[PDB]
């Protein structure tokens, strides 16, 4: 009776054993999912940038640019 | 954090209620 | 020692009894990504409009300034 | 004693049995969202700027 308990144990565990390869199909959804972020995230930003007034104070998005083309002028 | 980041911005850029 | 392994094994499946309050967290993790998603579909909806089909919106300059001069009068 | 231990056992794994039904439900959640984005970013991929006629100031 033991010896029986013991394979309905295994076989419920070998059950549970199906949800790993689950799990990994929820890490591709994942990925999935913050690609088409960013592609959201790249549009607006070129619509923000393109269109004056739309900044939403970020102290000037077109002044993002790194400052040194050996200029130094102070 | 992302969508919420991308939600407040898209409110003031995108509408302006024509319908 | 059958005994002692029986304690062990009931020992961690509370442990793994646990992982049931972190399922209803990541429940709340996606219903709060559906407000937002659901917000997003609200506020493109507005600004879509036909074009003399395709319905394809329109943005402004300011805050629709431009609509006004462009667009047909109802 | 210790066919009654196994009965605990048992009745614990039918309750992680009941866990993979609310995995799969957060699978198909995550699905349906997953759409929602790609049709909105189909909408943002297809929208037209508008310019006005004068200056304001």
């Amino acid at each position: 009776k033991i010896h029986e308990d013991n394979q309905k144990i295994i076989s419920k565990l070998e059950s549970l054993l199906l949800l790993k390869g689950e799990v990994e199909s929820i890490k591709k959804q994942i990925n999935r999912q913050n690609i088409s972020i960013s592609t959201l995230e790249g549009h607006l930003s070129s619509i923000m940038i393109a269109i004056p007034g739309l900044g939403k104070d970020p102290n000037d998005p077109t002044a993002d640019v790194e400052i040194n083309p050996d200029l130094k002028p102070i | 954090i992302s969508i919420s980041t991308l939600e407040g911005h898209l409110s003031s850029i995108m509408i302006a209620i024509p319908g």
